[PDB]
């Protein structure tokens, strides 16, 4: 008897396109397929666009493609969230699930021409408008200036139709005003409830002739470190030349926000060749504090901070590095990468992220389980290594720790992590397992995947799995589906999965098959698997000196760009004196923050498998849902847990 | 004098945007390689310091890209520093420092600077007598020069001093504003 | 296979003097070397200093003008040698190389060492 | 106001022509300032002692830098000394001596500025000078609003000939000429007062004085014994119109740079033999005034 089947995303959004993924198992001939989405309780039909056939030539394997647009009815039950009942009739038979949606039109960028600004000057702002794939949409933006004290001064109301998803606009600063830290707070006129920001700072001052650097050694205090803290002043004129003169450098204390300065550390160096080198002697420090056991101050952080005044003392210039690190290890163990189930009998592998204190990857690090002796694999650049375990039969729950073992270091040097691990439970304690694997290497796009499939099953019935149905989810939206086909007697089986700019900045493939084992008991098996593309831009963009090459440019003299980009593409430009950012450098636009945001906003909270096949379908952001009544569990959060 | 270019031929650099262009170009021109590419030219202002030129792009098929920063540095062996502060109180007396500078490598130079008169500023300077010292000024290296003024009118005024140095067509001028305040 | 590159996990070199980051490797069929660049690990993450294409050789960061140079003699030779060595260069530096196959497709390699200044 | 730091600065001649500057400053809620600054220019044409200055650097609880020691007496016009620190007990005062190396007219006010290394706002700025004390540049303020009176008294200086006076006065914007008896010479402190009444208009212009009237004239105290003059007698005013003060009908005149006073000869006075020339010429110069009028 067949199953039809209907997998969609977990949360769906508005005016743009979605995919519902189609299935019959164990069907004959053109089975066709209707599918209608309206509005959940009290109905009226939103999309009954889209019907589609499924036939044997392609296994039964296929998708409708729809979009919900934007209502009345969906902007009259504000303030709580909305939903919709999305409904497959195959041919005859009907199969319905109720859907989370997400008036979130997309993302919104703002870009300042500066990072502070004085009374009586321009602010010149531009607003980025893109949906959920980034690309350019047209929308109503609601924008709003906000003083210091959290109050509107201008709104403005715009729409980027015609406008390649760019809003250029300026606010006149009063000559009048409140110093301090201005915002400013774009919104899409449909979503109220999605506010984009961006700070910029309002004061006094003049451009500084020169730049300060402010540097510890090492990226962290160790505190058995008889040394002390090594700090390194660089001074050099914003024209390029270096710097002659004094600076004065004084340390701090910091636990939360409690700040407490050391004033016994203050020291007057010489500034020559643009250059002076400066310690915080370990008895200054312990001896600056009241609690005074050395361990105490693991975790807080030390801070620094240099005025360096030059020989004419025509002008001066203040820098601070905050948030060094006090530590007992140059070296953190994470496993928010390592998915935290486990298949009982198969291989268990771990994604064992190792960060510097500051948060970045640390490359070509070895780790190890404890208690494995041999086993051992370095990070990768990503600062990511592979390890796998294999696991008894048993229900017994994972306990890992993995340590560090780099030479060089002691032992108390070494960094160590410990996490826990539940056991997928399967149909009717079938022990019927799926699972997935992937090799440990930075992926970039213009590459090929090999997706392992490896089956466990009784031998029983395995001759039935002549297929894996398989997902791509990418930026919350399904990107791909395909079916990967088996032969009975197989094990393991591979796809060779290409990797396009589609993928970026990362992507998730679950993949699942089902049978009728031990009874009439229809069976579910899922396996998900997280996986990390190299961050860039899709496209491409690059300024250079257009003018071939080489020399110094003279005071007002003409010159040559080069823009270099995506056919059709829209720039937009500017030019920042980089004395501004000795002042303040705060909230610059960046290419690595728009991933960040990306992927802050994804409908999968789980780097992989789960408790069972409906929570691998739901953690990587999908509803399962069939004709027999195998269904993921009703999801009714915007967010992810926690 | 002799052999130094006077006073009066000497135009004062006065272009100091912290920010500019602020401006939009699409890359229409027909791709080579997928890649299309744009020419423009454009003004440098007059400020000797290191642009830090940043590029967005927002294309239809492939979204929105921020370009790697690319910097430009403006730069001369010769030019003074006017360091004016932000605003002056009205009749209060201020010194201001006219940092000069020299980064030939292997020449010091003589030179003449010099204070312009302006109505707005009492200060040695008179519209009938130059308030000019002449310094010399040894190899990577700079020199103060400082001038006390009085601010006399009140709101956006100007100071402004040039130097030239002598047996050499090398001279540099400076104008900057400050903010007058009342009492 | 696709071409491989060789670039030392760490180097060092001498305070106010010079110093060399390797990166080698050996040419293919197949495989036209289309562009260079280098980039400098500015704390958070990336930043692109050098620049070599069809058009010539771009830096594309100020503080490095005069004192950055590419090998580019030896084909498979893309090695990178600063002079005069500030503090401020310590840092870690990304060799990154990109070859174009016959079809036109592009393929990326990269690799990261850690340039260490001893006074 | 001087918020966080007095400061008090002067210049005394030494016991060419060297001198003594003394630096007393201290600091505002009595636990002692940390690391400080003092901020130190020249006056034009002066330099301070090499050893005065390794002097002071040698002794701790002060720093002066290498830099500046290693600096030619040809070119060290500022000059920093670093405080180790300075509280408000006393004062802490310091000394040196500064020779002038380069004898040039006028010779512009030195400056002194203290702070804290860790805010430059908080700051004290004392000026010196030796013909000016507290180093204040010449100039001229009632009310609200100031002139620079950093310039020339008068017209300056001999021959005086009959087209010297008659070219002269047909210039720019000369707006005035009067005949005028001195009636009163109110002197004082900041800027003097001569009440000249005009016993006739030569040339009237953009104020409509008649005979009769007086007018107050102001002119700086540094002018006064370079004018030297006295009440019950004449004089000759040039003038121009931006040379005003006050709002009509109460329009006080200020003499500077561009004024020509000239003092007049008294009636029975004019028969003498060395008054001869002058007499005949000022009478000359108003007729030619009066029935032509500047013929431009
Ligand atoms: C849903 O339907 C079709 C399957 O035909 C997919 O769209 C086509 O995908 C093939 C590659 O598999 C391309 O050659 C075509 O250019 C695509 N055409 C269209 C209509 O876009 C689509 O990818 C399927 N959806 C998913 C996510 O699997
Ligand atoms: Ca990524």
């Amino acid at each position: 008897s067949p199953m039809y089947s209907i997998i969609t995303p977990n949360i769906l959004r508005l005016e743009s396109e979605e995919t519902m993924v189609l299935e019959a198992h164990d069907a004959q001939g053109d089975v066709p397929v209707t599918v209608t989405v309206h509005d959940f309780p009290g109905k009226k039909l939103v999309l009954s666009s889209e019907k589609t056939v499924l036939t044997p030539a392609t296994n039964h394997m296929g998708n409708v493609t729809f979009t919900i647009p934007a209502n009345r009815e969906f902007k009259s039950e504000k303030g709580r969230n909305k939903f919709v009942t999305v409904q497959a009739t195959f041919g005859t038979q009907v199969v319905e699930k109720v859907v989370l949606v997400s008036l979130q039109s997309g993302y919104l960028f703002i870009q300042t021409d500066k990072t502070i600004y004085t009374p009586g000057s321009t602010v010149l702002y531009r607003i980025f408008t893109v949906n959920h794939k980034l690309l350019p949409v047209g929308r109503t933006v609601m924008v709003n200036i906000e003083n210091p004290e959290g109050i509107p001064v201008k709104q403005d109301s715009l729409s980027s139709q015609n406008q390649l998803g760019v809003l250029p606009l300026s606010w006149d600063i009063p000559e009048l005003v409140n110093m301090g830290q201005w915002k400013i707070r774009a919104y899409y006129e449909n979503s109220p409830q999605q506010v984009f920001s961006t700070e910029f700072e309002v004061k006094e001052y003049v451009l500084p002739s020169f730049e300060v650097i402010v540097e510890p050694t090492e990226k962290f205090y160790y505190i058995y470190n008889e040394k002390g803290l090594e700090v390194t002043i660089t001074a050099r004129f914003l024209y390029g030349k270096k710097v002659e003169g004094t600076a004065f450098v004084i340390f701090g204390i910091q636990d939360g926000e409690q700040r407490i300065s050391l004033p016994e550390s203050l020291k007057r160096i010489p500034i020559e060749d643009g250059s002076g080198e400066v310690v915080l002697s370990r008895k200054v420090l312990l001896d600056g504090v009241q609690n005074l056991r050395a361990e105490d101050l693991v975790g807080k952080s030390l801070y620094v901070s240099a005025t360096v005044i030059l020989h004419s003392g025509s002008d001066m210039v203040q820098a601070e590095r905050s948030g060094i690190p006090i530590v007992t290890s140059p070296y953190q163990i994470h496993f928010t990468k390592t998915p935290k189930y486990f298949k009982p009998g198969m291989p268990f592998d771990l994604m064992v992220f190792v960060t510097n204190p500051d948060g970045s990857p640390a490359y070509r690090v070895p780790v190890a389980v404890q208690g494995e002796d041999t086993v051992q694999s370095l990070t990768q650049g990503d600062g990511v290594a592979k390890l796998s375990i294999n696991t008894h039969p048993s229900q017994k729950p994972l306990s890992i720790t993995v340590r560090t073992k780099k030479q060089e270091l002691s032992e108390a040097e070494q960094a160590t992590r410990t996490m826990q691990a539940l056991p997928y439970s399967t149909v009717g304690n079938s022990n019927n397992y799926l699972h997935l694997s992937v090799l440990r290497t930075e992926l970039r796009p213009g590459e090929t995947l090999n997706v392992n499939f490896l089956l466990r099953m009784d031998r029983a019935h395995e001759a039935k799995i002549r297929y894996y149905t398989y997902l791509i989810m990418n930026k919350g939206r399904l990107l791909k589906a395909g079916r990967q086909v088996r032969e009975p007697g197989q094990d393991l089986v591979v796809l060779p999965l290409s990797i396009t700019t589609d993928f970026i900045p990362s992507f998730r493939l679950v993949a699942y098959y089902t049978l009728i084992g031990a009874s009439g008991q229809r069976e579910v098996v899922a396996d998900s698997v997280w996986v990390d593309v190299k961050d860039s831009c899709v496209g491409s963009l690059v300024v250079k000196s257009g003018q071939s090459e080489d020399r110094q440019p003279v005071p007002g003299q003409q010159m040559t760009l080069k823009i270099e980009g995506d056919h059709g593409a829209r720039v937009v430009l500017v030019a920042v004196d980089k004395g501004v950012f000795v002042l303040n450098k705060k909230n610059k636009l960046t290419q690595s923050k728009i991933w960040d945001v990306v992927e802050k906003a994804d409908i999968g909270c789980t780097p992989g498998s789960g408790k069972d096949y409906a929570g691998v379908f739901s953690d990587a952001g999908l509803t399962f849902t069939s004709s027999s009544g195998q269904q993921t569990a009703q999801r009714a959060e915007l967010q992810c847990p926690q | 004098d002799e052999d130094i270019i006077a006073e009066e031929n000497i135009v004062s650099r006065s272009e100091f945007p912290e920010s500019w262009l602020w401006n939009v170009e699409d890359l229409k021109e027909p791709p080579k390689n997928g890649i299309s590419t744009k020419l423009m030219n454009i003004f440098l202002k007059d400020s000797i310091t290191t642009w830090e030129i940043l590029a967005v792009s927002m294309s239809d098929k492939k979204g929105i890209c921020v370009a790697d920063p690319f910097e430009v540095t403006v730069m001369q062996d010769f030019f003074i520093d006017l360091r004016l502060p932000y605003s002056v109180v009205r009749n209060e007396q201020v010194e201001i420092r006219a940092v000069l500078y020299n980064y030939r490598q292997n020449q010091e130079l003589k030179v003449r600077v010099e204070l312009l008169h302006n109505p707005a500023f009492c200060s040695l300077a008179t519209t009938k007598r130059r308030h000019q010292q002449t310094v010399t000024i040894p190899p990577k290296s700079s020199l103060s020069v400082p001038y006390v003024i009085v601010p006399l009118k009140t709101g956006l005024q100007e100071v402004e001093v040039k130097a030239a140095v002598y047996h050499h067509f090398i001279s540099d001028g400076v104008r900057k504003s400050l903010k007058v305040v009342p009492e | 296979g696709r071409p491989i590159l060789e670039v030392p996990e760490s180097v060092t070199g001498p305070w106010k003097g010079d110093v060399n980051l390797p990166c080698t490797y050996d040419p293919l069929q197949g495989y036209t070397q289309v562009l260079v660049k280098w980039l400098v690990q500015r704390g958070s993450d990336p930043v692109t200093i050098f620049l070599r294409d069809s058009s010539g050789d771009h830096i594309q960061q100020a503080k490095y003008q005069g004192r950055l140079h590419v090998s580019h003699k030896v084909p498979g030779d893309v090695s990178l040698q600063l002079s005069t060595l500030e503090m401020d260069d310590r840092s870690h530096y990304t060799c990154e190389v990109t070859w174009q196959t016959p079809d036109g497709n592009q393929v990326v390699r990269d690799k990261i060492t850690e340039l260490r200044v001893q006074k | 106001t001087c918020n966080k730091f007095d400061l008090k600065v002067t210049i005394k001649p030494a016991p060419k022509n060297t001198m003594i500057l003394e630096i007393c400053t201290r600091y505002r809620g009595d636990q002692d300032a940390t690391m400080s600054i003092l901020d130190i220019s020249m006056m034009t044409g002066f330099a301070p002692d090499t050893d005065d200055l390794k002097q002071l650097a040698n002794g701790v609880d002060r720093y002066i830098s290498k830099y500046e020691l290693d600096k030619a007496f040809s070119d060290r016009n500022t000059l920093i000394i670093y405080l180790d620190k300075v509280s408000h007990s006393e004062d802490d005062c310091l000394a040196f001596k500064v020779h002038q190396y380069f004898n040039v007219e006028l010779i512009q006010p030195g400056a002194v500025k203290v702070y804290a290394y860790y805010n430059l706002e908080e700051s004290c700025t004392r000026f010196y000078h030796p013909e000016k004390e507290d180093g204040k540049l010449n100039k001229l303020c009632r009310d609200e609003l100031c002139r620079c009176a950093e310039e020339n008294c008068f017209i300056q200086k001999d021959k005086v000939t009959l087209e010297e006076r008659l070219d002269k006065a047909c210039e720019p914007g000369v707006d005035y000429v009067y005949k005028t008896r001195l009636v009163k010479v109110q002197l004082s402190n900041d800027f003097d007062e001569y009440i000249m009444a005009i016993e006739q208009t030569i040339k009237s212009g953009s104020d409509e004085v008649q005979v009769g009237q007086q007018r107050t004239f102001i002119s700086p105290i540094k002018c006064r014994e370079a004018l030297k003059l006295e009440e019950k007698k004449h004089y000759l005013m040039w003038g121009l119109s931006s040379d005003f003060w006050g709002e009509k009908p109460n329009l006080s005149y200020i003499i500077g740079k561009d004024t020509w006073v000239e003092h007049w000869p008294e009636e029975d006075e004019c028969q003498d033999e060395e008054n001869q020339k002058q007499c005949q010429d000022l009478g000359a110069f108003t007729e030619s005034m009066v029935v032509f009028g500047c013929p431009n």
